[PDB]
RNA sequence: UCAUCAGAUGACACAACGUUGAGUGAAGCACCCACUUGUAACGCCUGCUCCGUUAAUAAGAGCAGGCGUUUUUU
């Protein structure tokens, strides 16, 4: 059919669009979705439908967008009755399960990760045809809330553990008819002697770190922390021509670095000979978050040093 | 599985085929061993597993 | 083969049947693609199926069997028709060596000392039970198959009644002296016959799983 | 090799290797890893019991521990003992005795911690049972005329009566000799051990292990090593401990107690790779980075390289990014101790016989490596994987409050949107009369202004009713609720 | 049966696929708007 | 716990418990009262006898 | 605390290759590939491998620099 069209909605009907683009995002969403197979397209804003009826004539389909129509009832389409559940699912790090079991959709900032999680019932049977049939229910899952969540890239998985080799390709091939329906650039392939799963690609198209630790999911502990800035301290003391040595942190840390470790403050000063020490707890740094600086009242300086920093 | 306790039953069954179709039978055959390490195909018992001793028995 | 030209002669004498036999009906269906991998190929599919379509609408049951084997069939069908008893077994197969000594949990162990050994072939003494060759060079040996029947046919007659009472495991361990070869390769077969039959199954070889 | 030990505070053991001026290996002892396995206790019993035959032990504030009755020796038992089955611990010993124990089962349930009377001797060579004489023999590995000839030069030793041994695994017995120095060593240990304990009756480790000497010198040390250092001559002689007692004196010259003005790392300036094995992204050496991120699932490292935005470097020098990457990549991997699943994106080439030479210069710094590493080629899409066993099996604050593992931020506008569809939600279940609910402040700071009327629909349409931490509790003053 | 409903693309019962809206767009230069070291393409790092 | 001398182990469990009679609870193994309980239940002939089987073979 | 149910030890042995191909894994060690082509500069240096040398030191080679000053560009 392409090979007629070649030379040539008909070509003549083309020509009509061609010249909106050759003389020149919502209505994009209108673009991803050229299957059409959509017949209940109900907008509860209707100035949103009419601006729809001046995109039904930019979209150039009015037979296609007959069903259309500004609809009051979310609930019967499930706009407000089904769709929730997937509605927050997309932001949902993790996923139950009908099977129960789960998933763990990772962001590790070298590449994407996900494990699967076994639906943790409250005894162990026949755990072997458990991993698979979880498996499947995940493999069914795994693409849904990966073209939803609009994430794709250097994908791997870590599959419950399955022992039978023909019957991981059986899960294999799962995957494979996964994504027939879906429309994008995707590679699967095989699974790893490990058991880990090389995957595919979305990079066809809302956060940011946390405010504590600074997007590191976890965070060093206050004993560990009483020694390490300690260390850091002492270590710019002996910077030459250093006069005086600032020192922000929040409070539980300078608490058991003066109170309970004093002694090694002060050796600090005999061993440091001639160059101040001052420590300041601040009570809006982090517990991870502080500053440091070596060149105002003992309890007054941090508002200076926070007016630098 | 389908054979009966008397024997004259498939006879007389022999006797009424009709239309004189040739009633030409088939047989197979081989040795104990051989069919024991055959009949261990996860398949059911032996339906002579009415207090019979043994598959070999 | 059996489908009639007439069905109503099919209800009619279904009708017929004695009452006590209670009759059920079940239909499958798969991909077209799904069926050729266990198998012209899809007008006569389609014909038959408009042969077919009268028992689908009679069907008691229809499953989808695209993703089916054999487990799902014999669990499905366990459910299906013995009904499903939140009771259920687990199987524990493992496989000891007598010189590491007896399970500290074991329901019943079997001792496979006698049983052709594997290690008389010096090619085959570092190999373990799941190396393709020991499995053959059992296979060959008679014996094994015969013990490996007779075992698993008197767990059979004992499995139902440990059913009843809601027992939450069943173990059985069989020993070989080292538990490498012997205990290990019977451990693996005589598993995949109850897996089989259907029940929940779950191997350990014990002495492998060590390093 | 350089070997670096600093314990200017007790509080923190950090011990390293480092070649010239750079640290290797990485056992910053973690205050909390309590290995109370195999510590040598005293104590008094804290609660015979005639239905658990056993007796509760206060060795320590936690727990009053566990006394299997059978495990108990001679010393417990009275001088007229019976035998009727002998199940009576009351008879044994009356409570409150002063106790000999080492840690048994390091405490994991609810239930009590497990201890022993037997204790046992930990030799590099040899293992005592300087009480239970029934245990003997030699281990599994050793055998053959290894076996043989090792039970003629044990048989030739003379030990204590009533005093069993288990030869370690690493049965070389070459030096029967050597088994008796270790052996008569840990005899005269095992004789101070008693006797120091005879000091006072109140419970008190008698001895324990810690990294500091039992796995930097069985498992750390080499016979390569060319420098000792250490900070706190306190324990100099704590490592005289060893000095000898290991068997192999040479070490003598080995020691050289740091006595410098300057802190012994930095006297090698080691702290920034130090850093590095925390911070979470590293500099490449040569220049560029290599980015560490656990997914709690794998593990996966990233090196965009080169610290570079537009200039002329080729695909050969990046490929010579990942090589001089490879073993930075052993380093911190053997330094933060990881284990399990690994993987990586190399930055890809048109070489192939460039893929199989960088991961050659992988292979070779997984040879060196103590622990267990399995290896796998490169992916069609570059992502190698990799996983080493964990060498030490040993809630780290392992989510922040705020991040909760994710360290990701939910945006305020979403948080506040996910928020009223809630409400909503929950305003048109059955028996609502009311919404109440706990929400960030800064989310409500700029929630309800731009929302003034949509909460009024809100409100029409069902009429009659830190960022993670949001939680709506439906009705079926503000300040203080 | 399939459904439209933020955007939302209902696929027979589940969601086939979502679409939110979020302040600006993923558009190349001039989409909706309008060998030198160093150009002004709305910045100078590229 | 299992005898450390045992070749051989056969639960018997499932078999009818004695015990529901709290009369015969008190009554040791050997006594005969429980051999006559034991006897009322066949199931219990057809342990030992197909038990019998298994091992002669 | 009686029941019941659920919850790091003798005496041995270990050939021939004709186990050869009856049946070739498991883990190491080696080599061996592939096919789409889409900031400087200097200051002084409380020091670290090494390498040279004689003189172990010491002088000296290379200089992740900790940072002073100077222009200054990343």
């Amino acid at each position: 059919d392409r090979t007629e069209l070649k030379e040539a909605k008909s070509a003549e009907a083309l020509q009509w669009d061609l010249s909106f683009r050759l003389k020149h995002v919502i209505v994009r969403a209108f673009r991803d979705y050229l299957r059409q197979d959509i017949g209940e397209i109900l907008i509860d804003n209707p100035k949103v439908l009419e601006l729809a009826r001046q995109h039904i004539a930019a979209l150039g389909r009015p037979d296609f967008s007959s069903k259309i129509k500004l609809y009051t009832g979310e609930i019967p389409l499930f706009s407000h009755y089904q769709i929730e559940s997937q509605i927050e699912s997309a932001f949902q790090r993790e996923v139950r399960l009908p099977s129960g079991g789960s998933i763990v959709i990772d962001s590790t900032e070298a590449l994407t990760a996900i494990d699967i999680n076994s639906a943790r019932a409250t005894r162990g049977g026949d755990i072997e045809e458990t991993a698979f049939n979880t498996n499947l229910e995940a493999a069914d899952e795994i693409a849904r809330q990966l073209r939803l969540r609009d994430l794709g890239g250097l994908i791997v998985i870590c599959f419950i553990d399955m022992t039978p080799v023909r019957h991981q390709r059986a899960v294999e091939n799962r995957l494979r008819e996964a994504v027939r329906q879906d429309r994008a650039r995707i590679q699967i392939s095989h699974i790893s002697r490990f058991g880990l799963l090389e995957m595919s690609r979305q990079r066809l198209s809302s956060h940011h770190v946390c405010p504590r630790c600074s997007g590191t999911g976890t965070v060093r502990d206050n004993e560990s922390l009483s020694l390490s800035i300690l260390r850091l301290i002492e270590e710019e003391a002996l910077k030459e021509n250093t006069q005086e040595v600032h020192a922000i942190v929040p409070v539980p840390i300078a608490s058991y670095l003066l109170n309970e470790k004093r002694s090694a403050v002060n050796a600090i000063e005999t061993r440091q000979d001639g160059v101040r020490c001052v420590i300041v707890p601040n009570d809006q740094m982090e517990t991870p978050h502080y500053h440091v600086l070596r060149v105002t009242l003992s309890y007054m300086l941090p508002k200076l040093h926070e007016e630098a920093m | 599985r389908n054979m009966p306790e008397s024997p004259e039953i498939f006879e007389q069954a022999m006797s009424n085929l009709p239309d004189a179709f040739s009633p030409q039978l088939l047989f197979l055959d081989a040795d104990r061993n051989t069919l024991i390490r055959r009949y261990s195909d996860t398949r059911r018992l032996h339906p002579l597993s009415s207090k019979n001793l043994s598959l070999e028995s | 083969r059996n489908m009639p030209e007439s069905p109503e002669i099919f209800e009619q004498a279904m009708s017929n049947l004695p009452d006590a036999f209670s009759p059920q009906l079940l239909f499958l269906d798969a991909d077209r693609n799904t069926l050729i991998r266990r198998y012209s190929l899809e007008s006569a599919i389609d014909k038959e199926s408009d042969l077919l379509e009268p028992l689908r609408s009679r069907a008691d049951l229809i499953v989808d069997t695209s993703e089916m084997s054999v487990h799902e069939l014999a669990e499905m069908l366990r459910t299906r028709l013995l009904g499903k008893r939140e009771r259920e077994l687990t199987m524990v197969f493992e496989s000891f060596g007598f010189k590491h000594g007896i399970p500290i949990d074991a329901d019943y162990v079997f001792d496979v000392r006698f049983l052709p050994n594997p290690h008389w072939d010096p090619k085959l003494r570092p190999m373990t039970g799941l190396d393709k060759p020991v499995a053959a060079f059992l296979d060959r040996h008679t014996e094994v198959h015969n013990f490996i029947y007779q075992t698993r046919s008197y767990l059979e007659l004992w499995l139902p009644m440990l059913e009843t009472n809601n027992r939450s495991y069943l173990t059985v361990a069989i020993g070989c002296t080292g538990g490498k070869h012997r205990s290990v390769y019977i451990a693996e077969q005589l598993a995949d016959y109850f897996r089989s039959r259907g029940k929940n199954v779950q191997s350990r070889h014990r002495t492998l799983e060590k390093r | 090799k350089r070997m670096l030990i600093n314990a200017t505070q007790q509080e923190e053991l950090r011990v390293a290797l480092v070649d010239g001026q750079r640290l290797y290996d990485l056992d910053i002892e973690s205050p909390g890893h309590e290995q109370k396995k195999a510590n040598i206790y005293k104590g008094k019993i804290t609660r015979i019991e005639p239905s658990l035959e056993a007796a509760f032990v206060d060795y320590g504030a936690e727990r009053h521990g566990f006394l299997p009755l059978k495990e108990i020796a001679r010393e417990y038992f009275p001088a007229n003992y019976s035998a009727h089955g002998r199940p009576n611990i009351k008879d044994v010993l009356r409570e409150g005795q002063e106790v000999i124990v080492q840690i048994d089962k390091e405490e994991r349930g609810n239930k009590g911690a497990a201890l022993t009377t037997f204790i046992s001797l930990a030799g590099s060579y040899l293992v005592l049972m300087p009480n239970n004489p029934r245990a003997g023999g030699i281990s599994r590995r050793i055998e053959g005329d290894d076996r043989t000839e090792l039970k003629e030069a044990l048989a030739s030793l003379e030990l204590p009566e009533g005093m069993g041994l288990i030869v370690r695994t690493a049965g070389v017995g070459k030096s029967a000799e050597a088994l008796q120095w270790d052996l008569s060593f840990r005899l005269k240990h095992w004789e101070a051990i008693k006797k120091a304990a005879e000091s006072r009756p109140a419970p008190f480790l008698i001895h324990q292990e810690s990294n500091v000497i039992v796995r930097a010198f069985r498992d750390y040390l080499r016979q390569d090593i060319g420098e000792i250092l250490i900070d706190n001559p306190k324990v100099l002689e704590l490592a005289r401990q060893h000095i000898a007692a290991l068997g192999r004196p040479d070490f003598s010259s080995k020691i050289k107690l740091y006595t410098g003005e300057i802190p012994l790392f930095s006297h090698y300036q080691i702290e920034s790779q130090i850093e590095s094995a925390f911070q979470r992204e590293v500099r490449l050496p040569s220049g560029g980075s290599i980015v560490i991120d656990s997914t709690e699932a794998l593990t996966a490292i990233d090196i965009n390289s080169a610290r570079a935005t537009r200039g002329g470097d080729i695909e050969e020098t990046a490929f010579n990014t990942n090589l001089e990457a490879a073993d930075e990549i052993a380093r911190q991997l053997r330094l933060r101790d990881l284990g399990g699943l690994i993987v990586i994106c190399f930055i890809d080439m048109t070489p192939v016989r460039h893929q199989r030479a960088v991961e050659n210069r992988l292979r070779e710094a997984v040879r060196q490596d103590r622990a267990r590493i399995q290896i796998s080629h490169i992916s069609r899409f570059g992502l190698l994987e990799m996983s080493r066993q964990r060498l030490s099996p040993s809630s780290s604050h392992h989510v922040c409050p705020r991040c909760s593992g994710t360290g990701t931020v939910r945006d305020n506008e979403s948080l506040s949107l996910s928020i009223l569809r809630l409400i909503e939600e929950e305003a048109l279940k059955e028996n609502t009369q009311e919404v109440h609910a706990i929400v960030p402040v800064p989310i409500a700071s700029y929630l309800l202004n731009e929302k003034r009327s949509a909460v009024n629909a809100i409100e029409t349409r069902q009429d009659g009713v830190e960022t993670p931490h949001y939680h709506v509790l439906r009705v079926r003053l503000s300040y203080m609720l | 049966m399939k459904r439209m409903l933020r955007v939302a693309l209902v696929d027979g019962q589940r969601l086939y696929d979502l679409d939110i809206e979020s302040p600006g767009h993923e558009q190349k230069k001039a989409n909706i708007y309008k060998e030198a070291a160093f150009v002004d393409y709305g910045a100078e790092r590229h």
